[PDB]
């Protein structure tokens, strides 16, 4: 109903990885400790 | 049935399944809006803040809260405390500089960047330009585009250094 959605243009291709992503990775550890509980 | 629950250390105890579950747009927006009235409240901050990361997963798996998001730090790059120091306020300051130069790395680039002049123009120190001059250019890859160099470049002006800058004045002034 609301119309098809466009990705965003991408003007250059990451050399790395946003360190938003390496906290993701950070807190993704005690996500497992979490699961080791 | 977290949010109510008035929640920190649980959230990182859970946040798996919060991860899981911010894939649902508007689930996403009822945590946008609960981490905003919990970080809204006047010191917030000198105790936890694992709040902001959640954006994160927010902004960079939904565009269209990109403009949220940023509209929400706004207020937040706004944080003045007399208990929490001015030293802790920059670094605040600086954490949401990162978020925001991390969301400018998803293309919402033009309104980050024109309120960045804006607030240099008006409030936001020298040094906090500085700052996020120096964690863009050692996160932003080339090739840059004129749309963003316009508003990011002649802000640059006033600094030199982070030399990555010089590159980065050289190359997209070439």
């Amino acid at each position: 109903l609301a119309g098809p959605l466009t990705p965003p243009v991408k003007h250059f291709q990451l050399k790395r990885k946003p360190k938003s992503a390496t906290l993701r990775a950070e807190l993704l550890q005690k996500s497992t400790e979490t699961a080791q509980q | 049935n977290l949010c109510c629950n008035e929640n920190a250390s649980e959230l990182v105890a859970e946040l798996s399944t919060l991860y899981q579950c911010i894939r649902f747009p508007v689930v996403a927006m009822g945590v946008l809006k609960w981490v905003d009235w919990t970080v809204s409240e006047p010191r917030y901050f000198q105790l936890q803040p694992v709040h902001l990361a959640l954006l994160d997963e927010i902004s960079t798996c939904h565009q269209l809260l990109h403009p949220q998001v940023l509209q929400l730090l706004v207020k937040l790059f706004e944080t003045e405390h007399s208990q929490l120091d001015v030293m802790e306020q920059l670094e605040l300051k600086k954490t949401l500089l990162d978020r925001m130069v991390h969301l400018l790395s998803r293309g919402y680039v033009l309104p980050v960047v024109s309120y960045i002049r804006k607030c240099l123009e008006k409030d936001t120190d020298i040094s906090l330009i500085r700052y996020f001059v120096t964690e863009v250019l050692d996160v932003i890859a080339p090739p840059y585009t004129s749309d963003f160099v316009q508003l990011f470049l002649p802000i640059l002006e006033n600094d030199s250094i982070a030399d990555p800058v010089t590159e980065f004045i050289a190359h997209c002034k070439s």
